[PDB]
């Protein structure tokens, strides 16, 4: 038992009920392309032709080999390009069933299996895009092994679902899924989780951590940190539990799984709740008829790293597990940086807010204050539990340094694990797009 | 010709650009007087020397080239104290140390190695003479300010009549101290920066 | 033991070779951008004015003070050559014991040994002791506080300036004119230990 | 063979600069020590009251009007010797001619006395009118030389000076400004019983008092090692038995 | 007079002490023994020099050159020098040029590295046939209005191998110069005395070393082809001291002869099945039709390829019939030109304006891929700057824009 | 106008990326935060002075003597105007006239100039003016004296705010405390309006010591007041009825300012022990060793509490976010050696009576290598794979 006790819970309106309930009909998805962390793509697709399930869209430069495969079946409508002609987003009109599908095992030979060809089975399939790889946060290359896989089985974000209600629904998916993670690793599984029950493998090979305390904990920054610390020599590799029950499906039945469980929940939802639905489903379409009236912002992900979902990016990430609507505040208030604050919230306890415990705010998407420059009161402490200073840090990611900031634990980090350090800066920084930036000059000074 | 004179009071400044000479800028700059001398015993000792290094630089052993310099500059310095004790000895006693530091000064031995070394005796006189003028403006200006708002004096001369002697003028105390000077070189810095915005240095 | 420790302090803090007697400050302003070179350079200066200042009073003492040599004879105007030969041919054979005995140390702190082979901190430490008289003991000791004292200056100032990779500096002051400003702060500071009489 | 060519060159360099050196340093010392004495010779001229200006004056005043002695401080009894010559800061720094004072007796903080003084007695033809007493006592920044003139009674003084000084140039510094120094032209050292008796009022002196004088404002710290300066020297290891002889007759 | 002789005496004798303790330890704690530099670490040849010295300068003495303009202090940075063991420390002033991937392949820059110890390095291989060789000029005529063609013939017929678009370092000495020496036929001398250029003058009295592209591809034998444009003052500054080698190269006739060193370079295309792109103006036509030429004749190769020139007007282009030519022969390749400012007499019926938006506007918006292409670029500064910028744009990464800087 | 309605109205503005939901708290509550705390000790600092110059007054004058020099000065006869007394039984409101006809001036000419350098400084730099410069402001009126020249008030804020702070890019970007530079600049430069016995208590013709300066001379025994007559007890100087700078004398006052923004969070309870450790033990070491001659080593740590300006720095000045250091384990070397400073130059240093602020700057000079000390103590760890 590790448990962390610097952290927040956010305390926010419109906790979801942990009931899982089938979701409304969506006639669009989408594969949003800047998303991927250094990807380039070839695509192999023109608009108005036809795809299947698990056929290829299109192909990385800077990877080559990995392949992003279409989630339903249908007719490609919309390539939307932004600014400097980048990838948007590649929206799929669903029709059809049609599907490619592949080689079929049966539960007991799944860890007998071979590396090499669980890895090819995966590439072809697409779910080479489930792992994610510290440092710098991108596919893994299809020839790369890792010694560590971290399977997260917990969610401590706000407004987040509970992975026990899922995979108490397909336990033998996830069985499955974790003897392929097995077979394919080379040195060891992390099955990351909270003190309650899973199913457990029964290889040598997964071992199951118990995890506990407020939110830096739920992320797999925190975990490997704490297991297998990560650095340019040591790479360790980086699944979600929905995406092993995927893995457990493929390999257990020949056909690719995308169904998802997301958890629909804001302060303006009128009723939240889990709600089943496919991967990269139209958000707009999600949400319809089941928010407050008003101006609203629908946000793919949690609140503390999610996507703005508007127009081209109104899609689910591959990443995001719960979509978070929350009204969009653009008041100017006489004096309200001097009112006692009764809904306010910070982790400072200089309103009034902190006095009652137990509250909840509707909170709107405000910044509260102005852009101005870093005065450390110490806010960054008490919302880091990695054993780094984040003041020197955070001043080192500020000031464009990517060497110190390197040897201060740059490598360790994504832009999920500065959130909270961003939420409680008086100067209004953002730091995962510092990061993001520091991390890509590494990547290229190499 | 003159170009060659007079392009280190401002292009190429010694304090203000090639960092060497700041110790004596620092010290010698409380007194107007002192700061002259300091110029002048300079100017004379970075010429002399540079032309005898110029005379004979080809015949210098590399081996021990420091020794056979040093043997000359200390030689120049030794003779402007022995001549500043017998004609002008209330300077001296404010120059004590400094005087002898010239040696030790880092105008006088840059110009020997970078330029004496390589390049005829008559160039050799006239860049120690400009590096001397560039050295005693930045001495001169930073010694009038200092001077001036800190005991009411120019050259020893009554300018703002203090109010011990029945004047309207309290003199300041940090211009006779340490921090002033840096501030003032700092600020001289800025201003030449100013104007001449090629000796901007770059953000890396 | 009560009047040798009075003088490491008081060469240490009470009178600061760097910012107290402003020597050595091109050095001190040029390679001050890392603590890790300030550290280094420091270090050598240490050793440097360690090892020069106490052959230079015996030097003086035996051969340059006023009828040392022979009575009526005062040899005293040799004192800045002198001085000024037995730093250099110092620092070039430690260099060079440096360079072929020992080639770690070498690499470690003999690559700053060509800036103070003629620094004006180290000829001044010399000239304050032939000042001040001192006996070989009170040379070995005033020697040490001195470098001490020297190195902790520039290794505060390379923390100052490393502290400053978040400031948003002038472009006329970037560079010279704000480590001047910034030089001046740390006298400012330095300042605490003027009337202590130790 | 390279090693000729550097010693010749070097033995070359060597004799011309130090045949230059030698030829200068060594012409200049008479030159140095006239320039070294003039300074403290005009100094004591001023101090005396006799006007002098320029080189050339202020020798010839010199030599006419001031003669130094030599007094030892136990006995108060002129010693023989080249009082023209005596170094007093040397003498009491080297042990041998030099005695050491113990805390209750160093009341000035200078812990080391010297055995002989020097006096420079002031004469206009074969009769002394005056007598210009050295003393020196701690400051609060440093140590700070003096000038007294003593008349010929032993009590009354003519004038004070301070030649060195090195303290803050407006709060302590003030020892030099004319007004202070010529508060002390009449004071009257010793009381009717022939002890110290100079004071340094802090807040101003009565208006006509004969034995205090005012002190420094803003400066109590370099006003009490004036006061002390005083009370050690005109006391019993200082000029007190030379300053009782010089009062009970022949000066 | 007693003490001038102790003083000179102790002066003389302290000198010596120091100089003599000085030898002596200088004598005994340096080794001073001789090293052999594995030139190339297996084969047997080495370089026996004495341990003080520079790397660059013990090479120039055993006859290898690199083609560096520094001389010593690392002024541009083209030296790169491979050591598995040799000088260990990196030093600052050559990690500027090297980044964290070499400082891995263990290379260094050649004047940084200093000898003191037995070192093996493995220099590349093309570097053992770089022969300087000095050849008689042939013809100097005039082809565009600042610039001018010059043509060198090899003896034994033998042109160096060398791939497509390297470049030659050709030096000369000393001269006086004045533009009343080479030819200038009337079409171009109409703007030179209209602008009376032939009132400067130039006087270099110490030898000069510049560099110039070749516009030759290797199967043309026995010639050596390069085109080189006149420095020609600034109007900003017009007193200034003139361009010195190009007005030397312009002074030269028929008849002498030159240098001609080293058959190195850096610019050379990458041999994909990727389209390409051939962006050159004002005197970079001579890479351009290197590589298009290159590409074309000796590869035989079929992949699409583009030419898109630059030019104030009609005279200045060149090489036309030879690219019309090229393009009749091979369908794949399409070649075009603009004019900044065409002329009346001309009659052009072609596209005008800056070639960045020429380009842009013409060829790649339409394009179902503008990423896919390579694009190789070459010319003034302010054509480079403005094609970058317009690729930029476009999305084209910086790995498929090849740069060739004129001096830079 | 538009430019002051950037304070009166909330920014209005959403957020743009990663963190949707962010924090209340800004600068501008921090700066007004710490600036409301220092209300209790202006107030009491603008009665004490009126009370001791009251006082002073009616020791030294009398009947006829005290018009002359009530009509004389104009504070004394604008107070009388406005509706005090001057007399000795005036009340408590007769007295914070008095102290706020020296305080208000200096307040208002420190607000002027301040802001005009500072608003030149963004103008020109082309950013929003910012907070953190009333605390600035309102903190260097308050550690000076209440004679202080207009003048010299406006040279020291000129100096302590574009040299130490406007010089190096702004709010949050320079290394040393504004206040105190700027209260050194008037110390070292102008050193007899900031010293002494005659510039303590805004009396016409009263010298008189403080109590740091009375405990050097002769030690507990010497602490009296001469205006009253009577004892400085230990509730004297803890309340705040001495002579002094004009807002750090009251000790409760401070506390009780204090205990808010370190319960906010915004000071540093950390820096604040680390001073109290640091002067504690350097204290009561002094009195174990003991000494004769100097009166200074017997004082107890409880009197270099109340004594001189060890609170206000301790609990405003020594918790400067940006000057201190930036690691939990450097803070606390930060506050022992602000502590251990202040009481060696109070102790052992002859020419200043307290040394306070000389510590800070000292502090500010070397708290960036405590905190490289930690953080290369840190990287070890990170390359062990253990953090
Ligand atoms: C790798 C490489 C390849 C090249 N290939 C070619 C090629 O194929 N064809 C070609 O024509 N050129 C080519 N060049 C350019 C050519 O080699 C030189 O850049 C230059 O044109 C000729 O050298 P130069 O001796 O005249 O230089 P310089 O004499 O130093 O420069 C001449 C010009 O500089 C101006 N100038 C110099 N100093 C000043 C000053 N202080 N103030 C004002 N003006 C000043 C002169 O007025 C004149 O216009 C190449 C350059 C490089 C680096
Ligand atoms: C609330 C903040 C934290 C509170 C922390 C409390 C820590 C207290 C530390 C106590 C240390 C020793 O306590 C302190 O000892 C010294 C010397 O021994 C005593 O000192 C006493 O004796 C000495 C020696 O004769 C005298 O010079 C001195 O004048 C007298 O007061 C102090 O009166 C006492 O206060
Ligand atoms: C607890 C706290 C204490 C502060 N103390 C000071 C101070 O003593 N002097 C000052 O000029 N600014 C002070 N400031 C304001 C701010 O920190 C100051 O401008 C910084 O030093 C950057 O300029 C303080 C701010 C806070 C939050
Ligand atoms: S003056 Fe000391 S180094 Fe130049
Ligand atoms: S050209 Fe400068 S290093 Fe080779
Ligand atoms: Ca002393």
């Amino acid at each position: 038992m590790i448990t962390i006790k610097k952290g927040l819970d956010l305390p926010i309106a419109g906790t979801p009920s942990q009931v899982i309930s089938d979701g409304k009909a969506i006639k669009k998805v989408a594969l949003l392309g800047e998303e991927y962390v250094g990807m380039r793509p070839t695509m192999h697709v023109r608009v108005g032709d036809e795809v299947k399930k698990a056929q290829i869209l299109f192909e990385d430069k800077k990877n080559p080999g990995v392949k992003f495969t279409s989630p339903v079946s249908g007719k490609v409508v919309e390539i939307n390009r932004g600014a400097k002609r980048v990838l948007q987003s590649v929206v799929i009109e669903v029709a059809g069933d049609d599907q490619v599908t592949f080689d079929k095992f049966e539960a007991n030979q799944l860890a007998s299996l071979n590396r090499d060809a669980i890895k090819t089975q995966l590439v072809e399939s697409g779910l080479w895009t489930a792992f994610r790889t510290r440092p710098f946060s991108k596919v893994p290359a299809i020839d790369s092994t890792s010694e560590a896989i971290f399977v997260t089985a917990m969610d401590t974000n706000p407004l987040a679902a509970e992975p026990t209600v899922v995979i108490n629904e397909q336990s033998e998916a996830f069985v499955a899924g974790l003897d392929v993670l097995s077979a394919l690793t080379t040195g060891k599984v992390y099955v990351c989780k909270k003190g309650t029950s899973l199913p457990r493998s029964q290889q040598p090979n997964v071992e199951e951590h118990v995890f506990d305390g407020p939110h830096p904990a739920g992320l797999a920054g925190t975990h490997m940190h704490f297991l297998y610390p990560v650095s340019a020599d040591h790479v360790a590799w980086s699944i979600n539990y929905q995406d092993v029950i995927a893995v457990g499906q493929l390999f257990l039945t020949g056909e690719l799984y995308t169904q998802r469980v997301v958890s629909l929940a804001g302060p303006v939802v009128n009723k939240p709740r889990l709600v089943r639905t496919v991967m990269g489903a139209s958000l707009e379409q999600l949400v319809d008829s089941e928010i407050m009236p008003g101006e609203v912002r629908i946000i793919s992900g949690s609140v503390l790293s999610g996507t703005k979902a508007t127009g081209p990016h109104a899609y689910l990430g591959r990443y995001h597990l719960q979509v978070s609507v929350l009204r969009e505040g653009r008041d100017k208030e006489l004096f309200g940086w001097a009112m006692p604050g009764k809904n306010k919230f910070s982790v400072t306890r200089s309103f009034l807010g902190h006095l009652f415990k137990g509250q909840v705010y509707n909170m709107t998407t405000t910044t509260n204050g102005s852009d101005r420059s870093m005065v450390p009161i110490g806010n960054y402490e008490k919302v880091m539990p990695l054993d780094m200073e984040p003041t020197l840090l955070l001043r080192d990611l500020c000031a464009g340094d990517s060497d110190s900031a390197v040897r201060l634990g740059a490598l360790e980090l994504d832009e999920e694990d500065l959130a909270l350090c961003t939420f409680v800066c008086p100067g209004k920084y953002e730091y995962g797009q510092l990061l993001r930036e520091c991390l890509d000059k590494i990547e290229k000074e190499g | 010709l003159k170009k060659s004179v007079l392009a280190p009071v401002l292009d190429n400044n010694p304090i203000a650009l090639q960092v060497l000479g700041v110790c004596s800028a620092l010290a010698v700059t409380t007194k107007l007087e002192t700061a002259f001398v300091m110029t002048l015993a300079v100017m004379f000792v970075t010429a002399l020397s540079n032309f005898f290094v110029s005379l004979i630089r080809n015949h210098i052993p590399n081996s021990v080239r420091i020794i056979v310099q040093m043997a000359i500059i200390a030689s120049l310095v030794i003779v402007v104290d022995q001549i500043l004790k017998a004609y002008l000895y209330d300077i001296s006693k404010q120059l004590s140390v400094f005087v002898g530091l010239i040696i030790t000064n880092c105008i006088v031995m840059g110009r020997a190695e970078a330029f004496a070394m390589k390049s005829e005796p008559i160039p050799s006189f006239i860049d120690g003479i400009g590096n001397g003028l560039g050295y005693g403006f930045v001495l001169m200006t930073v010694g009038f300010f200092r001077e001036l708002l800190g005991s009411g004096k120019l050259f020893g001369l009554e300018v703002l009549p203090l109010i011990s002697n029945g004047g309207w003028y309290q003199p300041n105390g940090l211009m006779l101290l340490a921090p002033s000077a840096f501030f003032l070189i700092g600020f001289m810095i800025w201003a030449i920066r100013t104007f001449k915005p090629e000796q901007v240095e770059a953000k890396e | 033991m009560e009047h040798y420790i009075s003088l490491l302090v008081k060469s240490i803090f009470i009178e600061n070779m760097a910012l107290s007697f402003f020597l050595g400050m091109c050095t001190f302003l040029a390679v001050s951008k890392k603590v890790k070179t300030s550290f280094g350079l420091g270090i050598a200066v240490i050793v440097v004015l360690t090892i020069s200042v106490p052959v230079n009073n015996l030097v003086y003492n035996l051969v340059l003070k006023p009828d040392a040599l022979v009575e009526g004879v005062d040899l005293s105007f040799l004192n800045f050559i002198t001085f000024i030969g037995v730093i250099a041919a110092l620092v070039q054979i430690l260099e060079m014991i440096l360079d072929r005995f020992f080639p770690p140390l070498y690499n470690a702190l003999g690559i700053f040994l060509p800036l103070i082979t003629v620094n004006c901190a180290i000829f001044g430490g010399v000239s304050f002791m032939v000042q001040r008289d001192y006996s070989f003991a009170e040379s070995v000791v005033y020697g040490f506080g001195s470098g001490v004292g020297w190195m902790l200056a520039i290794v505060a100032l390379a923390g100052i300036r490393e502290k400053m990779k978040y400031s948003d500096v002038p472009p006329g002051l970037r560079g010279l004119g704000i480590t001047f400003i910034t030089a001046g702060l740390m006298a400012l500071g330095f300042m605490s230990f003027s009337g202590v009489q130790l | 063979d390279s090693i000729k060519k550097t010693l010749f060159v070097v033995i070359a360099l060597s004799l011309v600069c130090s045949i230059i050196v030698s030829a200068a340093a060594v012409g200049l010392r008479d030159k140095q020590k006239e320039n070294a004495a003039l300074d403290k010779q005009s100094k004591i001229l001023q101090v005396a009251g006799i006007e002098a200006k320029g080189s050339k004056q202020i020798v010839e005043l010199f030599n006419k009007s001031i003669e130094p002695r030599l007094v030892d401080f136990n006995t108060g009894d002129f010693v023989e010797g080249d009082a023209a010559n005596y170094d007093q800061r040397k003498a009491a720094k080297e042990a041998s001619e030099s005695i050491k004072l113990t805390a209750e007796q160093d009341k000035a903080k200078i812990q080391r006395r010297a055995n002989v003084g020097v006096v420079y007695l002031v004469k206009d033809g074969d009769k002394t009118s005056k007598v210009i007493l050295p003393v020196h006592g701690n400051g609060l920044w440093s140590m700070m030389y003096a000038f007294v003139a003593v008349e010929t009674d032993g009590n009354t003084v003519s004038g004070l000076t301070y030649y060195e000084q090195g303290e803050t140039p407006g709060l302590g510094g003030e020892v030099e400004n004319p007004a202070w120094r010529a508060q002390w032209v009449g004071k009257k050292l010793f009381d009717e019983n022939h002890k110290p008796a100079i004071k340094i009022v802090k807040g101003g002196a009565p208006q006509g008092s004969e034995h205090g004088v005012d002190g420094l404002s803003g400066a109590t710290l370099t006003s009490n090692g004036v006061q002390n300066t005083f009370d050690f020297w005109l006391g019993d290891m200082g000029f007190g038995p030379f300053l009782t002889k010089v009062r009970d007759g022949g000066l | 007079m007693s003490t001038i002789i102790f003083g000179v005496v102790m002066f003389t004798l302290i000198i010596l002490a120091l100089v003599l303790v000085i030898l002596f330890a200088k004598s005994k704690l340096v080794p001073t023994g001789d090293i052999t530099i594995s030139i190339n670490g297996d084969p047997e040849k080495a370089i026996v020099t004495q341990p003080g010295g520079k790397l660059l300068t013990a090479l120039a003495g055993a006859g290898v050159f690199v083609s560096s303009a520094c001389g010593g202090g690392g002024s541009c940075g083209q030296c790169r020098v491979k050591i598995k063991s040799g000088g260990g420390d990196i030093l600052p002033t050559e990690l500027d040029h090297i980044s964290k991937g070499e400082a891995r392949e263990g290379e260094r820059l050649a004047c940084q590295v200093a000898v003191k110890a037995d070192m093996d390095l493995e220099l590349p291989e093309e570097i053992f046939g770089v022969k300087k060789w000095e050849c008689t000029v042939i013809s100097n005529d005039n082809k565009a209005t600042f610039i001018k063609e010059l043509k060198l013939a090899i003896p034994d017929g033998e042109s160096v191998p060398f791939r497509a678009g390297g470049y030659i370092q050709i030096e000369a000495p000393a001269h006086h110069v004045k533009y009343a020496d080479f030819d200038v036929p009337e079409k171009y001398r109409g703007d030179w005395d209209k602008f009376n250029l032939f009132r400067y003058e130039s006087k270099v009295d110490e030898p000069i070393i510049r560099a110039y592209s070749m516009a030759n591809y290797p199967e043309e034998f026995g010639i050596i082809m390069l085109n080189v444009r006149i420095a020609t003052p600034p109007p900003n500054n017009p007193n200034v001291p003139p361009g010195q080698m190009s007005s030397y190269i312009w002074s030269l006739k028929a008849g002498d002869k030159c240098t001609i060193s080293g058959p190195f370079g850096e610019f050379f295309a990458k041999d994909t099945d990727a389209e390409m792109v051939f962006i050159g103006g004002g005197a970079g036509m001579a890479p351009m039709r290197s590589h298009i030429f290159d590409q074309l004749k000796r590869l035989k190769s079929k992949r699409k390829m583009s030419y898109w020139y630059g030019a104030r007007s009609k005279r200045e282009m060149f090489y036309v019939e030879d690219f019309d030519g090229l393009a009749a022969e091979n369908d794949n390749f399409v070649w075009h030109c603009a004019l900044s400012d065409p002329q009346p007499e001309d009659n052009w019926t072609g596209y005008t304006g800056f070639i960045h938006n020429v380009l842009y506007e013409n060829y790649l918006k339409d394009h179902e891929a503008p990423e896919d292409c390579e694009y190789y670029m070459c010319g003034p500064p302010m054509m480079n700057a403005a094609v970058i910028n317009m690729l930029k744009n476009l999305g084209v990464e910086e790995e498929n824009i090849l740069l060739d800087d004129f001096g830079g | 106008y538009e430019a002051a309605a950037t304070l009166f109205y909330t920014p209005g503005l959403v957020t743009k990326r990663s963190s949707h939901v962010r924090d209340s708290v800004d600068l501008k509550r921090i700066m007004i935060m710490v600036w409301l705390a220092v209300f209790p000790a202006m107030f009491w600092g603008m009665y004490n002075a009126g009370g001791q110059a009251i006082a002073a007054l009616n020791h030294l004058y009398s009947g006829d003597q005290l018009a002359a020099i009530v009509a004389g000065n104009w504070h004394y006869w604008l107070t009388e105007m406005l509706g005090g007394t001057m007399s000795s039984d005036a009340g408590w409101g007769s007295k914070m006239l008095l102290g706020a006809t020296y305080f208000l001036p200096i307040y208002a000419t420190v607000f002027i100039v301040g802001g005009f350098w500072e608003v030149l400084f963004c103008m020109v730099r082309k950013h929003e003016v910012n907070e953190g410069f009333f605390v600035t402001s309102i903190l260097f009126a308050l550690i000076v004296p209440p004679t202080l020249p207009l003048w010299q008030a406006a040279l020291g804020i000129t100096f302590g705010v574009v040299v130490a702070k406007e010089v190096f890019g702004g709010t949050g970007r320079n290394f040393l405390n504004p206040a105190l530079a700027g209260r050194a600049f008037l110390f070292f430069a102008y050193p007899a309006q900031i010293s002494g016995d005659l510039v303590w208590t805004a009396a016409d013709g009263y010298s008189g010591a403080t109590a740091l300066s009375q405990w050097a001379q002769g030690g507990a025994g010497a602490l009296i007041n001469n205006a009253t007559g009577q004892t400085i007890t230990w509730m004297d100087a803890f309340i705040g009825n001495i002579p002094g700078s004009i807002g750090e004398v009251s000790t409760l006052a401070l506390m009780i300012g204090a205990a808010f923004i370190v319960y906010m969070g915004i000071a540093s309870w950390r820096i604040i022990g680390g001073v109290m450790i640091g002067m504690i033990l350097l204290s009561t070491l002094f009195n174990v060793i003991g000494s004769d001659t100097n009166a200074m080593f017997n004082m107890p740590w409880h009197w270099h509490l109340v004594l001189g300006g060890f609170a206000f720095g301790m609990f405003f000045m020594a918790t400067d976010p940006v000057s201190a250091s930036f690691t939990n384990s450097g803070k606390w070397a930060y506050g022992i050696l602000i502590g251990v400073m202040c009481v060696l130059i109070r102790v052992v240093n002859p020419a200043y009576p307290e040394g306070m602020m000389l510590a800070i700057l000292f502090a500010n000079l070397f708290a960036p290598l405590f905190d490289h000390v930690v953080v290369e103590r840190n990287i070890k760890r990170r390359l062990a794979r253990y953090g």
